[PDB]
RNA sequence: GCAAACCGCCUCUGCCCGC
RNA sequence: GUGGAAAGGCGGGCAGAGGCGGUUUGC
């Protein structure tokens, strides 16, 4: 049933964000697609909707869990300023990616008890991306990255987190 | 009737974010991931600033408040004050009265004269200025937005915050629960270039309405700007680099004929303060 | 035949398209500017005596348009023979209300072939809000002014026969003066103003007895099949009298137009451009 | 009679939010080309700016200026509003519908007056036509870049009406110009007479300087002007460029100075040649 | 031996007047 | 020898009022 409704492009946003207001049904089908968001490990793996694919299958399969967004802000805040940096101002990254990639690593070093897992799957998705984006270039190949990003927040407060 | 121009009375210096300042915005322009409440921002190069439109109300709030104190004592001094009761239009639905706040903005009533010498006449509307049907008086200053200056824009690039997020919290006096919510500031201590630009019409009275701006910056040391200030977020502090006066003979030739007026270490009580006469003499001498 | 295809590349809004008798007077004022009043009486005896220019059209980024022929509509059904009735009376209709073709579909049209008209207009008329402020209330006084807005590749152009060396004596010197003021409208403002480019134009057009007009006519005998405008300029404050010229792309015969002078209580006399612009053209039984 | 136009070339540097608006998704919107959808400054806009602050500016100069400039002499400093009869003894003297400008009512005191010798008058039997071409200004190719990158070119800030006493909250959206772009001006003005030129020169580059530190259109008191002229280069374009069409204009060079580096500091130096050809 | 729970925004305003 | 000549979409309007990063009790 959840699979059915957690189709290719846009299967249902409408519908998944009923049947995430849902235990066994999602915790298999997400589990899928968060393992085919992690086999998609290029960040330039989806020109396409895609994107807004694996997007919304990222935020319905974290909803399920807790995923405080004022948790993920020092992160999120972060992936701010160095879009700004992109103006003109800086083109390497690479000295304050390692940051983001530290700030991702001390938030899961923080983050314990019942948010575990709301961090643990959070883990599991940006950081094959920031492998990637060790090695690549900052005007592309990072704007694929954070518009991902932006839409995991964005569907996150549609299905009702935060 | 008779618009003339004499010269550019200009106003520099610096704005100091003694406690922290939050002018806010609103979020959803293409934004995601933020701060609840945010600083307005400059949208090219990121950084909050302060605007003209925030500091020309602010100065206009408490001096017609200032004034509606004294409706008995500056009416010898100026005319069409007199026209004028304290009070306000809000126990009567109607414009234009014997109550000094009279325009009806959308829901909130500010003094604005509705004439052109009526507010020729009147100690607020020459300097602010005032809209009216037929008379329509401008105002004589120009306030400019406030950006950060130029040593807190490399703080900016050495990575240091130049804003920061307080959390405060409601609680609830009965149950003792807490409704938390996160406010971005700008950090206390931050710095920022400001610019009013006063425009000299009628050399009769000019003295005033430079007393009454620095009137209105000493009422805006001892109030807040911005944000919450009643619970610590305001604190500016006028910092004030050269007055200037840029004569008429300056925008025609371009030689610097302007009478600068050094104030580099001086304070805005301290300017209103006995030396008022001593700073701007030569600008008399040239008038 | 071989015509030199003037282009205007606009560096604003204009005014209006400029018709003939309006980039005459202008050709005209640029001359008495770099040169004086003997060689504008001397260009007004070279479009008599030899070639004359035509009206303004717009182009969109190498298509050049041309004025739809008035010869097509009472062949309009015969041009139209091989087609369903259902969509033929919509296209006979559309076909109709057009105004301008491209370059390939106006040699069809002086042929009375089957041809399509263009789906986009280079330009669009905006109505701009200006104001009137007080000098010392700033009371404000709107009123409304329309324009001419072109593409980012769009422009206009007129195009000139005639011997070369009236051309790079009168037509070319005068073209490079209109770059830096106006034809027409609020120069001032910045309307009038483009920059200049010469190129070539070849029509393929049939030898015939009968001849489209890609100006205003201004006829001395009754013409075939017409359109009338009705306008008059403005000469150094001086308000001319309203003239029955025909539109572009109307049909004469062996008609070669004719400037007429005016006086309009000037020193010098004002000649109004109505020559002609002939290009052969193939109709029907009248 | 022609003989030259001096063409002034250079950028607008909006170095605040500059706001034109046009009253028709923001609710005040500034005004943009139909076609690309960018913002631009217009020539009128810039125009009637340029004239009102150097019609103040000759308001409280009638007195200085009648044995310079005359057809000074039949105006009193003031406006003719209160008396509503145009033409009258004070100098905003005609009314268009209900706002007061000076146009000097003939052509043969319009070639002595400053104001309407620069920029026009309409008159009765008169028709002055003025002597500069003010063109719309546009982004610079760098910041039409910017738009094809994505960015925002135009922000819209909100501002807000407050009571005096009850502190009722009132506000209201005004789209403005991001602050730091860059437009690209012409001015063409026209050299008619050979004689007073200079003044002309020097009376349109002290309306620029009153613009800088005036504001351009909008809210501007608030705010919302602080504009900022980049001269690029200023050339001669001489009659004898018209005729024969080789390339032998008279060109000034001044890649990075003020509007008041440029008024006196290089003007004798800038304008040697031009001065010299006439 | 050290925590783990909940709360993460609430509720009033939003273009006027003038050609 | 230009359906032309003259003409600032702008005057006034604080993104603001209220709000302890808190209390409870165990596994
Ligand atoms: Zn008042
Ligand atoms: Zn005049």
């Amino acid at each position: 049933v959840d699979a059915s409704r957690l189709f290719g492009e846009s299967p249902d946003v409408v519908g998944i964000k009923k049947m995430l207001e849902k235990g066994k049904q999602w915790e298999a089908i997400q589990p899928y697609f968060d393992n085919v968001v992690r086999e998609a490990k290029n960040f330039l793996e989806w020109s396409p909707n895609k994107r807004l694919a694996n997007a919304v299958t990222v935020a319905a399969y974290l909803t399920s869990q807790g995923l405080k967004t004022n948790q993920v802000r020092k992160i999120l805040d972060m992936a701010r300023t160095t879009e700004l940096k992109v103006k003109r101002g800086e083109g390497d990254i690479k000295d304050d990616l390692v940051k983001m990639r530290y700030l991702l690593a001390y938030t899961v070093g923080k983050a314990t008890g019942q948010s575990k897992y709301s961090l643990d799957a959070f883990h599991r998705i940006l950081d094959p991306m920031l492998e990637v984006l060790m090695g690549s270039p900052k005007k592309e190949n990072f704007e694929k990255f954070y518009d991902f990003l932006q839409a995991v927040v964005a569907y996150h407060k549609f299905f009702g987190g935060g | 009737m008779d618009r003339r121009f004499y010269g550019k009375i200009v106003i520099k210096g610096k704005i100091k974010a003694v406690t922290g300042l939050h002018i806010g915005s609103q979020r959803d322009i293409s934004e995601i991931g933020g701060i609840a409440n945010p600083v307005i921002k400059d949208p090219h190069t990121g950084l909050p600033y302060i605007p003209g439109s925030s500091l020309k109300g602010r100065l206009r709030s408490l001096f017609e408040i200032l004034v509606n104190s004294r409706l008995g004592e500056w009416r010898e001094k100026y005319p069409s004050l007199a026209n004028y009761s304290p009070g306000s239009c809000r126990p009567d639905n109607q414009e234009n009265c014997g109550k000094f706040f009279n325009r009806k903005i959308n829901r909130g009533w500010i003094h604005v004269c509705p004439d052109y010498e009526t507010a020729l006449a009147c100690p607020v509307c020459r300097l602010f200025g005032a809209s009216g049907k037929e008379s329509n008086f401008p105002s004589r200053i120009i306030v400019r937005d406030a950006f950060l200056t130029k040593e807190w824009e490399e703080k900016w690039r050495a990575g240091e915050a130049i804003t920061e997020a307080k959390i405060e919290v409601g609680i609830d006096r009965v149950t003792s629960q807490a409704n938390p919510r996160t406010n971005e500031r700008v950090v206390a201590g931050a710095e920022f270039e400001f610019e009013i630009i006063y425009n000299v019409e009628n050399t009769t009275h000019w003295r005033d309405d430079i007393k009454n701006l620095l009137t209105a910056m000493a009422l805006l040391e001892d109030s807040y700007l911005g944000g919450s200030g009643s619970r610590g977020y305001g604190k500016v502090k006028f910092i004030f680099d050269s007055f200037e006066f840029r004569p008429l003979d300056y925008y025609r030739t371009g030689k610097d004929e302007d009478i600068v007026s050094i104030d580099a270490r001086e304070k805005s009580v301290s300017d209103i303060l006995s030396g008022f006469d001593s700073l701007f003499s030569e600008v008399e001498g040239k008038l | 035949p071989k015509f030199i295809a003037v282009k205007l590349i606009p560096k604003g809004p204009f005014r209006d398209i400029p018709r003939a008798d309006t980039l005459f007077g202008a050709i005209g004022n640029a001359i008495s500017a770099i040169h004086g009043q003997s060689a504008v009486e001397e260009l007004v005896d070279a479009f008599v005596g030899g070639a004359r220019i035509s009206s303004a059209f717009p182009y969109s980024g190498d298509t050049y348009y041309l004025p739809k022929p008035l010869s097509v509509e009472p062949a309009l059904e015969g041009i139209l023979t091989g087609l369903d009735e259902e969509e033929r009376y919509t296209t006979a209709k559309r076909l109709r209300k057009a105004k301008y073709l491209d370059l390939k579909n106006f040699e069809l049209a002086l042929r009375l072939r089957p041809f399509t008209i263009p789906e986009e207009i280079p330009y669009a008329r905006v109505d701009v809000p200006r104001v009137v402020l007080d000098r010392v209330t700033q009371d404000s006084s709107i009123y409304f002014w329309e324009e001419i807005r072109f593409r980012e590749k769009s422009g206009v152009y007129f195009l000139y026969s005639g011997p070369r060396e009236v051309f790079d004596g009168y037509i070319a010197p005068a073209m490079r003066f209109l770059g830096d003021t106006g034809i027409g409208g609020k120069s001032t403002w910045g309307a009038g103003l483009f920059e200049v480019e010469f190129h070539e134009m070849k029509i393929d057009a049939p030898g015939s007895e009968y001849s489209v007009t890609l100006s205003n006519a201004l006829p001395t005998k009754t013409p075939v099949l017409w359109r009338l405008l009705r306008k008059g300029g403005w000469s150094f404050g001086r308000r001319k009298p309203r003239m029955t010229f025909i539109a572009e792309g109307s049909i004469v015969k062996n008609d070669p137009g004719g400037m007429e002078r005016l006086e309009l209580g000037l020193s010098h006399e004002v000649y109004v451009y109505g020559l002609t612009f002939p290009l052969g053209v193939e109709l029907p039984e009248g």
